[PDB]
């Protein structure tokens, strides 16, 4: 995986 | 009526929330924001439905305060990857907590 | 303007419609997610898509479910299980591949 696009949900 | 145990909740609340800068689980995750966490996660919790229950008489007793505490915390490593802001302050909370929630439990024994 | 046009048309919105959450209907923002094509090597997602049907680059049904595949693939890759993301391509693998079932056996008569 990448670092990911964080976030909680939408 | 309004016990002593009730006031030592309270402040025990109010402890285990000074540990979180965020305000990550001040209140209940959005589902209109996050869909998919109905699919995961059996009961949601946060410290201010912690509290609404506290005010409500719901906490008789330590255990059940400290169930649902406990839920905040399994509640957030389950749902999030690993590698996040929020699994990381639920990993500092449970050390952090774990701690207040130990001498707490020391003086509602004592009632 | 070819039936076969018209149709990827009408199987693209149908698509659409199962992702609630528009998670798939444009490019993965580069700029909130900079090491995006460090992972992926051909991004997608229904805008493209819209635009390669418009200009006439899906000769063929192959070639249309081969990308939306890759928005699929592309998700499962890139994101962690435990995400929003992720689990939306789960659900969109399922129920787009339905919707592609039923458009194929049209397409395969034209």
């Amino acid at each position: 995986s990448g670092r990911g696009k964080g976030g909680k949900g939408l | 009526q309004l016990t002593p145990f009730l006031i030592l909740l309270r402040k025990t609340l109010e402890q285990l929330q000074e540990k979180d800068t965020g305000n990550i689980f001040s209140e209940p995750v959005p589902l209109s924001e996050v869909p998919d966490y109905l699919d995961h996660i059996k009961k949601p919790m946060d410290f201010f439905t912690m509290k609404q229950n506290l005010e409500a008489y719901r906490y008789l007793n330590f255990d059940d305060f400290e169930e649902d505490f406990n839920l905040i915390v399994s509640n957030c490593l389950k749902y999030n990857a690993k590698d996040t802001i929020f699994y990381r302050a639920a990993v500092r909370l449970r050390e952090q907590g774990g701690a207040v929630l130990r001498q707490a439990r020391r003086q509602a024994e004592k009632m």
